[PDB]
């Protein structure tokens, strides 16, 4: 379940059938991910917690963008 | 303090000090003529 | 003994560091990279320009020749 | 062979020499004059696996000894389990 | 264990993360998500990985850095080096080392200080210790040349 | 002269390297030493490399297709010594390595226990074996054929 | 605890598993297991190998077999421009509807796989045609390949006789072999070419009824008979040719005329006939050289015996070679192999700038997966060759009846032997090394010039001295003229050892620094892959560390701790060792062609030129640059040209590195958490009573030597098959 | 002492470590008797931790004497 699952794909992307690979989007998973605990982390500034803008580590699913002016930092 | 038929020893890696150096002193002829693949001659 | 040859590391972290605070100082970059950072690309080492050398050596930023950094000192 | 690894030496003398190894090795059998005077290279060898801790000690002066013996039941590997 | 989870952070933290702003801050990483759909193929993982980057490593020289590409010839060189001292017998390199020991003495230069073969867990210790050394530096190198430049 | 092609007297291939290549070295319009006193790509790394001007002694030096030199040596035309005249040094200089190799070693197996002696150096490099090298005129191309180092010994 | 195994009996009534491994690899041991007496063995490899030729045309037959009804023929026989003949239908139910994708390959219907075989251009170039006139190919060779089978069982049958001493003349045979056999085999064949094929070549047809009706010429074999040959080669081909289609034609057999041409390079038509006729009186004189019996000829010993050139008065005795060559079988098969393996790379390092085929280079793809097929193999044969030598002396061989005689003496002499063979590779070694390190730390520190690079003189002045007519040079007595042969001229090379410098097929390639380092790197291969396997051999007898080595020779992996720590230390463990040099050099030489080649075809040479003076590069460009098309043929986006061979790239770089297990993990390890993993089971419902019938154990301590290897190998032997034509066919080059 | 005893031998068996060199000697056997007397020794080890071993007359070709 750790490996031969990779080679599942080239034997079948290979072979060519996408229908049937275990892609982000072929085998059933749909546009999200989202709903486990990393959105229950960038948004707990709301709980037992005072909070003070963004999260903890601005990696996590919820809100904002804006980080850094020459290239880029975290985001998501 | 040493005359005829060998003398006094020496460490484990004195080639240490014979890596380092003498050797070294051949980067030293590799800068005085800073470069080779012939050679004028003496 | 192990209490002994232990502190030899401690030293030797010690001669280590100090040629990385010098380093990190006279073979500078740091002065220049300060007033000047998103826009430097740090050093602290550099050749000596003995046979081949010099290639390793490229300009990196507060106006000098060098080879680069990716141990976060300039930044501790 | 079936378990045939020679460790013979000239001494077979054993004090300060060789015991070491699983049972195989019953010996002490004087032959009529070898210094120490016990003597050979074993004794009933269909019982244990297959050592060299058989030299290891004690010479062989020549080979020592290791697996050959091809011919090789279970209780002749600690794996017939 | 930590040479794929190297090789997993990167090729996020680059496939997504790093990469720039600009104007409406459109967003353009040092890869526009190429790990998609396309390291689920473990191919992927040198043709969007190994053969795409290293692209820099195998370009450095004539350069500032390229003391990595350099490197790494020797150390991806090391490594195959190593399955020698991990992969061979012992009494080999003695039935070998005699060999040489008579020819030694032929002209009179050899005995003094029994030279012999290594000691069979001292094999095991060039083995691995070189197979690291060799099998990771590569990628030291392999890195500092893909972040250094673009990235 | 031979397979390549003619030496630096002329090799347009070979100018070409030169100059772009190295110059490009320039590269830097500026890049800021306007006075200062330290970043010397600027003062030789190039005309060390460079003021090798249409010189670089002459040397002949064949030089191929994109005009990088090749080493012919086979005695003949100009180029004799890129083996010989640094060959014959390699040989001299070993040699004189392991002629105290069967020195530094020649020297001990003798007197009281003589076991190990070696892994601690009597004469540090033998310094006493030591010029026997130099001090190599003909030496073993005689004394190794005949003697000592005789058949008999063998 | 039963009994099992029809041969041997140690291993018959063993409980663990080894009872099936060591079962499935000591079958073809015959010499000395359970069944044997030399009577037997000596048959006993005689009808198995009538188990041989016999499997040879089950393959063959196949091979005429996916061809004659799909796969194109009376299509490539229309004019066979570089795009993608066949081999077979590939049909596997896993595949996608992309079924359509190239991959289904234009003429034929469902998808295939093209013949990068040579086949396609010899069932072609001898004559073999029409798609009407061709559908035989099993039909005869299988009417042949069972017949292989019948002697097997006859010549086994007791009764009419399959024959026991007479295995060890020579002289009868071998007198009738190189006769016989190769001489008529030869002839025979110098039959067909000509009365059948030549003309099917530069002329017309030869149709399945008249035989007798057709006649190369008007007035038939005319004088011939009549001393006066000559007047074959005579206006005899032309080159305003068109192939296969007469005009320009002419039609007398034979030649050394005319030579290369764009349209087809190849050897001519006739001299592979001529020569295949000439040789055949040579070996029929020469077979018609030995005994048998009428009295006439030689005795196979009494010129050994004190024959010898160098002995007469240099005390080195020549004792019965004979009854040692010939009471050994194992020398046997080892002389045998060898002369084959030296042979196997003459034919496929000849077998290009020679291609004898209508249509082949210039093809530039069967033939670079071909000259392999015959560089692996040819490696991999040697290495067996060393192999049954190093067996000879301990199986076979005899201290007493082989001394002062020279084949001792070789053994006594030994230890220097393998010296002057290891001074010569650790010479080889790091002064090859020198030369590409420092070629490469010289380029990325900026200075491409600085690089070492020594012209390979001796190399192109063999051919200065040929036709390599490159830019003039005299050289003393040659000149370009004065002195040209004035001996020879118009005779013999015309044309022919005159294709020079031609960028595009030239036979020969301009040779400089790039190639005086390879060519070393070569060098450095077969040296030390032979100080191992010389080593190997020169004592599978026994060494100070284990000095009583023997009884059982070859394969007795390992031995106790102690003494310094012994191991790979049996004969075999040193092929087992020798085995990754032959894996080596049999790459480094490979490797070279191609990448050259390469570039020589739909591009450049200045690549390999300046750029394989050094190291980086050779991964750079060259294994990174050409591998581009394959890879991203998986891509995120579909299956594009090439699916297979990528695949079996990754399943290249697998089976490659799980070798390593068997190779870094040593029995032991395995073993003993299976000693815990059997107390499962035992231990765990739903799966208790359940018995094996053979115990769970960990592989034998020789066993994994092997199976890492034999698995390392086709790993590696299955990437470069996938890699280099997963490359080259689109290329470009 | 009167002829030789222990004085300098070779050894001839081709399975001894120390075979064709001349190390030296000790209480080599006195009586009429048996076939595994003779100690010799020599500096040089071999492939045990302790070698020093017997051989025997019968044999050490010492040669040339
Ligand atoms: C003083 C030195 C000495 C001498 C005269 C020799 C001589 C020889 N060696 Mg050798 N060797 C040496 C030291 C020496 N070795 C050492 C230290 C090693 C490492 C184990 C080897 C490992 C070795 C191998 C594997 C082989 C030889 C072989 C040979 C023979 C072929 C020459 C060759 O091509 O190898 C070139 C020489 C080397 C690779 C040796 C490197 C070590 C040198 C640099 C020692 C330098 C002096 C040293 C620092 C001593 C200290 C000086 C002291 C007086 C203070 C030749 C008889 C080959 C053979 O058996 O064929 C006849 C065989 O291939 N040697
Ligand atoms: C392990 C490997 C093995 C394999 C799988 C192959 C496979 C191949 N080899 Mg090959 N080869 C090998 C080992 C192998 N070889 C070795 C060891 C050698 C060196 C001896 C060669 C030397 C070699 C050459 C020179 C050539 C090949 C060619 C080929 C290819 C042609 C197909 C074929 O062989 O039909 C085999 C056909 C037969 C077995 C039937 C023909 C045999 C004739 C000569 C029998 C004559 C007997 C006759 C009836 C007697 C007449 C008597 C009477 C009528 C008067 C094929 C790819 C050819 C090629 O290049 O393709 C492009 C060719 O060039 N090989
Ligand atoms: C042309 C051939 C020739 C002939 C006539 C023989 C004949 C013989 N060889 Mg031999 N040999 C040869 C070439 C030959 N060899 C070559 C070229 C090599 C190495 C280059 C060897 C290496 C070799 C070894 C090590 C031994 C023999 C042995 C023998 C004897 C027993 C055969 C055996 O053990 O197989 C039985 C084998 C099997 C039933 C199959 C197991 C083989 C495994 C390793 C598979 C090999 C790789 C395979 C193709 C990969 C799997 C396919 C994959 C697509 C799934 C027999 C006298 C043995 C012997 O008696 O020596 C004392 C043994 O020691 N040979
Ligand atoms: C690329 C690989 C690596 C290297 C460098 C070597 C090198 C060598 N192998 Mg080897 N081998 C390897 C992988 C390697 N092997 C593998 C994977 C296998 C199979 C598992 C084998 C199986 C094998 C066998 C059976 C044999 C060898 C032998 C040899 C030696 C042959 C002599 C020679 O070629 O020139 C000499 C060596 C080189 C050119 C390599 C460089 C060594 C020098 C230049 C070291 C550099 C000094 C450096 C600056 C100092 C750094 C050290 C430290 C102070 C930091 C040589 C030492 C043979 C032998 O023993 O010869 C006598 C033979 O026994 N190998
Ligand atoms: C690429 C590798 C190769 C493979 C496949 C393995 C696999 C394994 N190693 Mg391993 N190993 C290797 C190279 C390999 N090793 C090397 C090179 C070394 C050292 C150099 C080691 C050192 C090592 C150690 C010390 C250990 C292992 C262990 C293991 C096992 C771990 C449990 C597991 O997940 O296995 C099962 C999964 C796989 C093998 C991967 C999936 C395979 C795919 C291709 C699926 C194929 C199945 C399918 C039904 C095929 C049938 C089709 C038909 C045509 C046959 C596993 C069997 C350990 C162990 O036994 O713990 C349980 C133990 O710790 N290895
Ligand atoms: C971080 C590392 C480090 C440290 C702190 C030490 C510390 C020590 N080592 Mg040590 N060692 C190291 C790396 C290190 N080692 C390595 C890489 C090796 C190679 C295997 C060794 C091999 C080694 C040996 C064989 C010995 C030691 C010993 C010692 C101890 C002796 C101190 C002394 O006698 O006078 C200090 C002397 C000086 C400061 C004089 C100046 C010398 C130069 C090098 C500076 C000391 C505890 C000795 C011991 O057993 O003690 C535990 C023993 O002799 N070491
Ligand atoms: C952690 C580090 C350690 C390491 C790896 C280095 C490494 C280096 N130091 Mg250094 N240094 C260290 C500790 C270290 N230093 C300490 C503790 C001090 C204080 C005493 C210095 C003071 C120092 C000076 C003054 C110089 C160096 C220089 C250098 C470079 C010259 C190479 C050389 O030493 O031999 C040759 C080299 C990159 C040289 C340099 O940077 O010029 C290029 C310069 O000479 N070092
Ligand atoms: C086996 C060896 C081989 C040989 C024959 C050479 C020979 C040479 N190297 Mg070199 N080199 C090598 C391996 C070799 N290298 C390797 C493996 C490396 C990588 C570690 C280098 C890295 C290197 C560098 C960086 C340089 C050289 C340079 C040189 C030249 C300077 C010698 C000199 O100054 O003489 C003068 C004195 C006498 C002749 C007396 C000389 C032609 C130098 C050069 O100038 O480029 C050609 C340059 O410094 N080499
Ligand atoms: C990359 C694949 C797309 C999938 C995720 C897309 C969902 C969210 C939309 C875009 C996410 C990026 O967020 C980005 O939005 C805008 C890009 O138009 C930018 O908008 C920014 O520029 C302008 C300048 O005043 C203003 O419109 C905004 O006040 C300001 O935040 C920001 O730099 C950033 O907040
Ligand atoms: C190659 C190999 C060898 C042979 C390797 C050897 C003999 C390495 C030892 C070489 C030493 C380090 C050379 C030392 C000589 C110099 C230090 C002396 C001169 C001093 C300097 C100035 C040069 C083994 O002994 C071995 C043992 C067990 C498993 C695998 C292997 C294995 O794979
Ligand atoms: C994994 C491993 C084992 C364990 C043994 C194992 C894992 C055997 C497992 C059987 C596998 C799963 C069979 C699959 C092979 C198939 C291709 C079928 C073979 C068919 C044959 C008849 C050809 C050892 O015993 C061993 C011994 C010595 C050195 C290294 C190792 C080693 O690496
Ligand atoms: S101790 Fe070793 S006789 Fe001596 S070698 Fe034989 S068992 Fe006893
Ligand atoms: S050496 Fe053999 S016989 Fe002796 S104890 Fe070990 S296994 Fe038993």
């Amino acid at each position: 379940h750790s490996f031969g699952l990779y080679i599942h794909n080239d034997t079948m992307s290979a072979l060519g059938r996408p229908q049937d690979m275990f892609s982000d989007t072929a085998i059933q998973l749909q546009p999200v991910f989202a709903q486990w605990i990393q959105n229950t982390h960038a948004l707990a500034p709301g709980t037992t917690a005072p909070g003070a803008t963004a999260s903890t580590s601005l990696t996590w699913g919820g809100g904002d963008l804006v980080a850094v002016g020459n290239k880029v930092a975290l985001l998501p | 303090m040493r005359d005829f038929k060998t003398y006094l020893s020496v460490a484990p890696v004195l080639s240490t000090l014979w890596f380092g150096s003498l050797a070294g002193l051949l980067i030293e002829i590799n800068r005085f003529f800073p470069d080779a693949l012939t050679f004028p001659f003496f | 003994k192990v209490f002994s040859a232990h502190f030899g590391q401690l030293s030797i972290i010690f001669l280590w560091l100090s040629g990385m605070y010098f380093h990190g100082a006279r073979f500078s970059n740091y002065e220049a990279w300060l007033n000047d950072p998103t826009h430097i690309g740090p050093s602290a080492q550099v050749v000596w320009p003995i046979v081949g050398q010099e290639i390793l050596n490229g300009d990196v930023g507060g106006g000098f020749r060098g080879i680069q950094i990716t141990s976060g000192f300039f930044q501790i | 062979m079936s378990h045939s690894v020679k460790i013979y030496d000239t001494c077979i003398g054993c004090t300060q020499c060789v015991r070491a190894c699983p049972t195989d090795v019953l010996e002490m059998i004087p032959w009529g004059g070898c210094k120490a005077k016990q003597i050979a290279s074993a004794p009933r060898t269909e019982d244990c696996v297959g050592c060299k801790r058989c030299e290891s000690a004690c010479p062989t002066d020549f080979l020592s000894v290791r697996v050959y013996l091809w011919h090789e039941t279970t209780r002749s590997m600690g794996l017939a389990y | 264990s930590i040479s794929v989870v190297i090789f997993h952070f990167s090729w996020k933290m680059q496939s997504d993360v790093w990469g720039t702003i600009n104007d409406q801050g459109v967003v353009t990483h040092i890869t526009a998500g190429n790990f998609a759909q396309s390291s689920i193929t473990i191919n992927g993982w040198l043709r969007d990985f190994l053969w795409a980057q290293a692209s820099q490593v195998i370009q450095s020289y004539g350069s500032s850095l390229s003391a990595y590409g350099l490197f790494f010839l020797g150390a991806h060189f090391v490594w195959a080096f190593s399955l020698m001292f991990l992969f061979s017998g012992r009494g080999y390199w003695q039935e070998l080392i005699e060999s040489i020991v008579w020819a030694h003495n032929k002209l009179k230069v050899a005995p003094a200080t029994q030279p012999r073969a290594l000691s069979i867990v001292q094999g095991r210790a060039v083995g691995v210790t070189h197979y690291l050394l060799g099998g990771i530096a590569t990628t030291w190198a392999f890195f500092l040349a893909r972040i250094i430049a673009v990235g | 002269d031979i397979a390549g092609l003619t030496p630096c007297k002329e090799s347009k291939q070979f100018a070409k390297r030169e100059k772009q290549a190295l110059k490009k070295l320039q590269a830097s319009l500026k890049l800021y030493a306007d006075d200062s006193a330290p970043a010397l790509a600027i003062k030789a790394t190039m005309e060390k490399t460079k003021k090798r001007f249409d010189n670089y002694g002459k040397y002949g030096l064949l030089c191929g297709s994109d005009g990088l030199p090749h080493l012919i040596v086979s005695g003949d035309q100009r180029h004799w010594g890129e083996f010989i005249t640094p060959g014959i040094l390699f040989l001299y200089i070993a040699g004189w390595i392991g002629w105290v190799g069967r020195s530094y070693l020649i020297a001990i197996r003798d007197e009281k226990k003589p076991t190990q002696k070696e892994i601690i150096i009597d004469v540090p490099l033998a310094s006493s074996l030591l010029f026997r090298g130099f001090s190599w005129p003909v030496a073993a191309y005689r004394e190794l054929l005949n003697g000592e180092l005789v058949d008999n010994n063998f | 605890a039963l009994r099992i195994p029809r041969f041997s009996q140690g291993i018959a009534q063993d409980p663990t598993t080894r009872r099936i491994w060591f079962g499935i690899a000591t079958a073809h041991d015959f010499e000395s297991h359970d069944d044997i007496t030399e009577g037997r063995l000596y048959q006993n490899i005689f009808a198995s190998h009538f188990g041989q030729l016999a499997i040879i045309f089950l393959w063959t037959s196949g091979n005429l077999f996916h061809v004659a009804w799909q796969g194109n023929f009376e299509a490539w026989v229309q004019d066979p421009f570089h795009v993608r003949p066949i081999a077979h239908a590939i049909w596997d139910p896993h595949f996608g509807q992309p079924a359509v994708e190239a991959f289904t390959r234009g003429g034929a219907l469902g998808p295939v796989n093209n013949a990068y075989s040579g086949v396609y251009q010899w069932w072609y170039t001898i004559g073999l045609r029409t798609n009407e006139d061709l559908y035989t190919g099993a039909i005869f060779l299988l009417f042949l390949s069972f017949i292989s089978l019948l002697a097997g069982w006859l010549h086994l049958q007791p009764k009419w006789k399959p024959s026991v001493s007479w295995f060890k003349n020579a002289e009868s045979r071998l007198n009738h072999h190189l006769s016989g056999l190769f001489g008529v085999s030869s002839l025979a064949w110098a039959g067909h070419l000509v009365h059948v094929a030549i003309p099917g070549s530069r002329g017309e047809y030869v149709r399945w009824n008249n035989f007798l009706d057709v006649l190369p010429y008007p007035q038939g074999l005319g004088p011939l008979l009549t001393g006066q040959w000559n007047l074959y080669a005579q206006n005899p081909s032309s080159s305003n040719h068109l192939f296969g289609t007469t005009q320009g034609a002419g039609t007398a057999i034979l030649t050394i005329l005319g030579g290369f041409h764009p349209q087809t390079q190849s050897l001519w038509l006739t001299d592979v006939a001529h020569h295949h006729l000439a040789i055949a009186f040579l070996f029929l004189i020469g077979g018609l050289m030995y005994r048998t019996n009428f009295g006439i000829g030689h005795s196979i010993k009494y010129i050994l015996e004190a024959h010898i050139p160098p002995g007469g008065r240099l005390g080195r005795g020549h004792k019965g070679l004979y009854d040692t060559i010939n009471n050994s079988i194992h020398f046997q098969l080892g002389l045998a192999l060898a002369s084959l393996g030296v042979i196997t790379s003459l034919v496929a390092q000849h077998m290009y700038s020679l291609p004898a085929y209508a249509f082949i280079a210039q093809d530039f793809t069967t033939q670079a997966a071909l000259y392999t097929h015959h560089q692996y193999i040819a490696g991999f044969i040697m290495t067996g060759a060393f192999a049954h030598g190093p067996i000879f002396f301990i199986r076979d061989y005899n201290p007493e009846q082989n001394a002062d005689n020279v084949l001792a003496r070789m053994l006594e002499h030994k230890e220097a032997i393998i010296s002057h063979l290891s001074w010569a590779s650790l010479f080889l070694g790091f002064h090859t090394l020198g030369l590409y390190v420092h070629n490469d730390v010289m380029l990325a520190f900026g200075t491409p010039e600085k690089q070492i690079l020594i012209e390979p003189i001796f190399a192109q002045w063999i051919q200065s001295a040929h036709g390599k007519t490159t830019y003039g040079f005299d050289i003393p007595l040659s000149s370009t003229n004065g002195p040209a042969l004035n001996a020879g001229r118009n005779i013999w090379l015309p044309g022919w050892l005159n294709a020079i410098n031609e960028n595009s097929n030239s036979l020969f390639l301009t040779i400089g620094p790039g190639d005086f380092l390879v060519h070393h790197a070569i060098a450095l291969g077969l040296h030390t892959t032979t100080l191992i396997l010389v080593k190997g051999a020169l004592d599978a007898r026994g060494s100070k560390l284990m000095p009583d080595k023997k009884d059982f020779g070859y394969s007795f992996p390992c031995d106790g701790p102690g003494r310094g720590g012994t191991c790979d230390i049996s004969a075999w463990d040193d092929f087992y060792l020798a085995v990754f040099w032959m894996l080596n050099t049999i790459g480094w030489v490979t490797f070279y062609w191609h990448w050259k080649h390469i570039t020589l075809w739909r591009g450049n040479v200045s690549q390999f030129n300046e750029s394989s003076t050094y190291l980086m590069g050779w991964l750079r460009d060259y294994l990174w640059l050409n591998s581009s098309q394959l890879i991203n043929g998986i891509t995120p986006l579909v299956c594009n040209s090439l699916s297979v061979w990528a695949w079996m790239f990754l399943f290249g770089h697998l089976v490659w590195a799980t070798g390593f297990m068997f190779l870094i993990s040593w029995r032991g390890y395995w073993q003993e958490l299976i000693e815990t993993l059997a107390w499962a089971h035992e231990r765990t419902p739903l799966a208790n009573l359940i018995r094996w019938r053979d115990k769970p154990v960990a592989l034998s301590i020789v066993q994994a030597r092997l199976v890492g290897l034999v698995h390392f190998s086709v790993g590696y032997i299955f990437t470069y098959a996938a890699f280099l034509i997963a490359s080259t066919s689109g290329k470009f080059g | 002492i009167g002829p030789k005893r222990g004085s300098k031998v070779k050894i001839l068996r081709r399975e001894s470590y120390w075979f064709k060199n001349v190390g030296s000697v000790v209480a080599v056997d006195q009586d009429p008797k048996t076939r595994y007397p003779v100690v010799v020794r020599f500096a040089k080890v071999n492939y045990a931790n302790i070698s020093t071993n017997n051989y025997a007359l019968d044999e050490v070709e010492e040669v040339a004497a």
